[PDB]
């Protein structure tokens, strides 16, 4: 959150402040505030419209300060704590399905206009099911590639 | 005739001569570069829109 403020003339309420020989700063592009309202805002002063310039040393410099180098692009985290990890996403995967088992046959023929309203408990099969699939499938598959990476790549 | 067919020519007491058997080389390690496709693959039907 930011905002320009220009002070106006306290004693020329009768003129125009601004002509707006165009559209810019105006409802285009903002809409004044509430509290700014309240507090001031068109009156004693007013808004200015803020946009940022980026020159190219810094363009070509701020969207690169996130990377790594390679060694941490080559990586294998470790097949210990790997096969542990997924031990566990499978064995709590496995109570999951089961709760969503009788979630899926109870399902009381009421509509879900109602049943989002019994759902606002404690309730969560049919929503951790997908996540557990993203969160297995996205490390799997990027350690098997890296791994077929690392072994072909040294020789 | 049969002395003279194939492998294994026999007449002098016993029958020796032209042993056939099998070395078995592998690597096995050679399709890596093809389960690489195949594992890209899986990540494609993970990420094209339906």
């Amino acid at each position: 959150v930011i905002d320009a403020f220009r002070l106006i003339n306290a004693n020329m309420m009768v003129l125009g402040h601004e002509p707006r020989q165009t559209t810019s700063n105006l409802g285009h592009l903002n809409k004044p505030s509430i509290q700014a309202l309240i507090h001031g805002l068109n009156r004693h002063y007013y808004s200015i419209t803020i946009n940022y310039r980026k020159n190219e040393l810094e363009q070509k410099m701020l969207l690169n300060l996130h990377k790594k180098s390679w060694m941490e692009g080559l990586t294998l985290q470790d097949y210990s704590e790997h096969c542990k990890h997924n031990e566990s996403v499978v064995k709590e995967m496995l109570e999951l399905a089961k709760n969503y088992n009788k979630a899926v046959e109870e399902e009381d023929k009421m509509t879900p206009e109602q049943l989002a309203i019994k759902n606002v408990g404690k309730q969560d099969p049919k929503r951790h099911l997908e996540e557990h699939v993203d969160v297995l499938m996205t490390s799997n598959i990027v350690q098997c590639l890296a791994a077929m990476l690392d072994t072909v790549v040294f020789k | 005739d049969y002395a003279k067919k194939r492998g294994w020519v026999l007449g002098p007491n016993n029958y020796y001569s032209f042993a056939s058997q099998q070395q078995k080389p592998e690597d096995t390690t050679i399709p890596s570069t093809e389960l690489a496709k195949q594992v890209i693959e899986y990540a494609r039907q993970l990420e094209m829109i339906v």
